């Protein structure tokens, strides 16, 4: 029983809560796609003034 | 006499059981402390557990 308590305690210290990680994963993948889109938007700034010449 | 001998052996086993009731060096039942205090909130206020000596 003591060995089981020590092993369960190690699990309490280090184990991930995977149900929480699934939500973090979905939101981070959306955030990464939005960041790529935002970088594409920022990349376009130089071409705006080409029309002035 | 046989009953008395069995009784004394079981009595010594109680001492062994109580002394081994430790989780990573701390015990709530071995008599070595009056209480353990665990964190209750982020300010460090305690969650007291009174020791119960076995």
């Amino acid at each position: 029983k003591l060995q089981d308590s020590l092993d369960a305690g190690v699990g309490n210290l280090v184990d991930a809560d995977l149900a929480k990680e699934s939500a973090k994963l979905q939101s981070l993948q959306t955030k990464q796609q939005l960041g790529v889109q935002a970088l594409s938007i920022a990349n376009q700034s130089s071409s705006s003034i080409l029309s002035l010449f | 006499n046989a009953l008395k001998s069995d009784f004394d052996s079981l009595r010594d086993q109680i001492t062994k059981a109580a002394s081994n009731a430790k989780f990573n060096g701390v015990s709530i039942a071995d008599g070595t402390t009056t209480k353990l205090s665990f964190l209750a909130n982020s300010d460090g206020s305690a969650f007291t557990v009174t020791a119960k000596t076995l």
